[PDB]
DNA sequence: GGAGCGGATCTCGCA
DNA sequence: GCTGCGAGATCCGCTCC
DNA sequence: GGAGCGGATCTCGCA
DNA sequence: GCTGCGAGATCCGCTCC
């Protein structure tokens, strides 16, 4: 649990995985590895434009 | 979407030419650095992707490697089917195109990690592949090698002896029954329905078990 | 059988494989893929029931060495003296429970008399005599010594004597070591022997030379009958001839066939 | 099934170890020099290096009947029981190999001038003129039982797959969403016949719509 | 459960190979390492994954060679010199396309340097440079690189590239080569492959 | 229909289309061959019509 | 978020704080120029705010 | 049907007859070269068969 | 609030508190803190 | 009643 | 004589503690 | 069982 | 201190005669 967590975050920094990787290899919570992959800097410069879309008067 | 069915393509990045392989069915893909787009760095590239695994078909659009006369014997020479889609209609190689954007978007944040471009090439399919674990928690590589285990026909060749059985049915068109349509095999025999291959159609059809019945053992 | 002859001969000449990968690949008959590797020009310009045989010794003692070239199989027996008697003895007390067909050795005192080329004679079963220049035999026969020799004294503790631990190497080497999918050497042995049974029923009855005629089919039309044409194996309603012209082996059916006297 | 035995016979001043086989009727010779454990010992380890077998039966003996034999055949793992067999099979069987044997052996005097070369080529013409059934020898039938129970005990391989995959129908002209997982029932050329839940109905799936997936856990 | 002291007991007994011991009683790999090494006399004198890289002259043509000791599976590049720049490229696409858990080799300029160290603890791979002590490796090696230099002699006339002829004589010596019961070099790679990850998952 | 060789029977060969009806024997076309046979009554093994 | 010049859009400029979020755009403010941009949904990057 | 030089569409040509209906695409029969095309179900419009 | 998790167990092995006054002073999700306080031995035995 | 969680749904950009 | 595609965000409705 | 019929669903192109 | 949209085709599932 927090032991592996420094291993899991390591490793997303070496590799760059996904929320779900991470939680089915390490058996991290589905929320620590939403936080670890949302904290990563050069994922959020890399991610995509928000997709919301609104209506007329 | 076949089992052996790769999708080949071009790509720039970058003042880059990368040559992008997908497979259908488990999703794995295979990109590599070349210098250009002529005919026999296409033949050296391809018949190293045999080399690396066997594939059975490939589908590529028109281009000046893709179709020409020394590729196509090439193919011949290696026994894979080959279809070229229509001219005009990039979205039928969808599949390439899609790993085109999921390859890019990956490759973009292993560039600084990495001062060659053909590590970071690396690194991204490391990532892509075997690191994935999406879905149920299978990397497609997993995927790509159970079914080429799978595939083994010694295993099916194992056995020779099995039941065999012959069965009379007929068709069904709007609730109207038909006519009993000659002795067929019994292809597969579950509960409540079979399988019947029609010959005048070709074709395989399922049928209840209310309009199947089976003619008596040999005695 | 028949059918598959021209894929197996085509994909020889597109890779260059070997007779045994032949055979396990298409199922063509050994002797189909034998004579097909053989008459390959370039690869004129490896195999079951081929064995070598090495002299070595170990605390003063004389061991025979059999290594077989394609199953690994390695055999050994205490052998009292290297004359040729002695020599006779234990070569033909190996054909005792094996059946091979070639066999290579170098030269030696019992190798060569007036008395043993005739008693091989009568075994029928062909053997040459050379000098092995190869280094891949150089290299090969090396490492068969060391792997036999180093699970010797793994067993010598508790077993009373050298003869004791001759069979000791054979259950370490033949029963353990497994390779593929758990199979041992003498699996691999015993399973070539299956197949291998299987072209005695029939070239049984193929031991007959025939001559017969063969028409080819082009587009539905028979055209003419053409050779004569010597048949070259059987199959159930399927025979393979040699074309003059193309130089390639075709197949037709039984309906398209008649017999010739001699 | 796999049962072995052991008999011995004196002629001309010297015993001949015999190796019988039940249910194939294996027939293998040796010269036993001297009546020591040790020639026994080696003879029996030599036999398990050249043969595998399962179960022994035997009757007993001077040197049978020792501790550090029943320790090494302990080693061995092979199992031996005591007490002179009651089966009549066992004793004609045993009988007529050796009388067969022996006769084969008076009679081929002449050919040879050797004695152990005499022995091995004895045992040549025992073990390959000996045509049972369909002209099958002993060591033949012995490999044929060999490879029936390596391939019925293998057999299981093919049968332990029950993969599994997806699948999708074609509605409105237009391609439908890939429903699944799902285990596949029947699948041959160019279709796969499938179960599904939301009609409980069996469809068949051509492979051009298809995706294959290992079971899950 | 019972496979483990049943496999103690036989090594015990025969001392056989940890690859025969993991192949015929299904004992988990680390379960047969543990058991090799407790065995003094074998310590005092064939893994799965274990890769073996090398380095081939070809008439001024350098070819970098990977070897897999269970399995006969080839890899054969080509490569301009011997660089540490080139090998961790190399090593990293190596790394790219396979699953490999340990490496082997020899004491060399580009294989031994801080950089492409750093670069194997990296990727997660034991190394071991040394002399080999293991009677097989190097007698395998040998076939190997005679075997490949044969085939590249006789199919280099039939194709225009050298590298055309390289990937030829891969195809002909990992897929359509064949031996023991009709298996490939190449099929014999995915069952092990299939195995660990069945047990990976089985366990955890 | 079943094969006899100096009176021993062979196998049903699996369903075979019928030719013509005669009295005390049949004629078939065999598949493996692409010969006509003739087999017995007492070898012959009637198919049921549908009921 | 993002600024459009001539079509063409700007480069990635930030982080910033939403000082009124909408559903068809936002309201941010902007420290080269201290005056108020409206940014539609389609050129702004949501991220969590940074510590 | 109509046809695509270097990516335009060209103008629209027929009536013909759907000699071959596919899901992707069907294939026509043109009178001016005398030659089978492939068209995509994009460049197509359905009509009722003229009378 | 991932990177204050060594600095809350740290401070776990200087006071030894329960989970819920972690949870309710740092932030932390209440499943960590359940899995930090299982995992002390000390506050394991005690219960 | 708090709690996380599996899955349906959305847009956009490869050519 | 053939073909659109999915990765990456966001909530609802759910059930379990 | 034939019959039409209301409505959910699809793509593409305005700028 | 605000925003995507619908016309024009095609079948399913329905019920009514
Ligand atoms: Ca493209
Ligand atoms: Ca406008
Ligand atoms: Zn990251
Ligand atoms: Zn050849
Ligand atoms: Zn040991
Ligand atoms: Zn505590």
């Amino acid at each position: 649990w927090i032991e592996n967590i420094p291993l899991a975050e390591e490793e997303h920094n070496k590799w760059h995985q996904d929320a779900v990787s991470l939680h089915l290899e390490f058996g991290i919570p589905r929320t620590a590895a939403e936080d670890i992959v949302q904290q990563c800097d050069v994922c959020q410069e890399n991610k995509m434009p928000s997709t919301l879309r609104g209506s007329n008067k | 979407r076949g089992i052996d069915h790769w999708q080949v393509d071009y790509t720039h990045y970058e003042d880059k030419i990368i040559l992008v392989w997908v497979e259908t069915n488990s999703g794995l893909i295979y990109a590599e650095r070349v210098k250009g787009e002529t005919g026999q760095e296409f033949r050296v590239q391809t018949m190293k992707w045999y080399a690396m695994f066997a594939p059975k078909s490939l589908q590529s659009d028109n281009g000046p490697a893709f179709v020409a006369e020394s590729t196509q014997l090439l193919m011949k020479y290696l026994g894979i089917e080959h279809t070229t889609g229509i001219p005009w209609n990039p979205q039928s190689q969808a599949l390439v195109e899609r790993t085109h954007q999921t390859l890019k978007n990956t490759l973009e944040k292993l560039i600084p990690m990495f001062n060659a471009f053909e590590s970071a090439l690396a690194g991204t399919l490391i990532t892509l592949n075997i690191k994935r674990k999406g879905g149920l928690g299978t990397s497609p590589m997993d995927i790509f090698i159970f079914n080429k285990e799978q595939q083994r026909i010694q295993q099916q060749s194992k056995s020779k002896q099995e039941k065999i059985r012959f069965c009379y049915y007929r068709t069904r068109k709007r609730g109207h029954p038909g006519e009993w349509q000659g002795p067929t095999q019994v292809l597969w025999g579950g509960d409540g329905a079979i399988v019947v291959k029609d010959r005048g159609t070709d074709r395989y059809l399922v049928i209840a078990n209310k309009d199947v019945k089976f003619i008596p053992p040999p005695k | 059988w028949i059918e598959n002859i021209p894929l197996a001969e085509e994909e020889h000449n597109k890779w260059h494989q070997d007779a045994v990968s032949l055979h396990l690949e298409f199922g063509i008959p050994r002797t189909a893929a034998e004579d097909i590797v053989q008459q390959c020009d370039v690869c004129q310009e490896r195999g079951i029931d081929h064995w070598q045989v090495d002299y070595t010794h170990y605390e003063d003692k004389i061991i025979l060495v059999w290594v077989e070239t394609n199953s690994g199989l390695i055999y050994a027996e205490r052998v009292k003296g290297e004359t040729g008697q002695e020599f006779r003895v234990q070569t033909m007390k190996w054909y005792a429970m094996f059946a091979p067909k070639s066999l290579q050795s170098d030269n030696g005192p019992a190798f060569v008399a007036e008395s043993t080329q005739l008693l091989m004679k009568y075994l029928g079963i062909e053997h040459t005599t050379g000098i092995p220049w190869n280094p891949q035999s150089q290299a090969l026969v090396e490492r068969t010594h060391q792997t036999l020799k180093n699970t010797l004294e793994k067993l010598i503790p508790m077993f009373n004597a050298f003869e004791s631990a001759l069979a000791g190497t054979l259950i370490t080497l033949n029963i353990k070591r497994k390779g593929g999918l758990g199979t041992s050497p003498m699996d691999i042995f015993i399973f070539n022997k299956e197949q291998q049974r299987i072209q005695q029923q029939s070239k049984s009855k193929q031991e007959k030379i025939r001559f017969c005629y063969y028409r080819t089919r082009k587009r539905g039309h028979p055209g003419e009958w053409q050779g004569p044409t010597q048949v070259l194996w059987g199959g159930d309603g399927a025979i393979v001839v040699k074309d003059r012209g193309t130089d390639r082996y075709l197949v037709i059916a039984n309906k398209d066939v008649k017999f010739i006297p001699p």
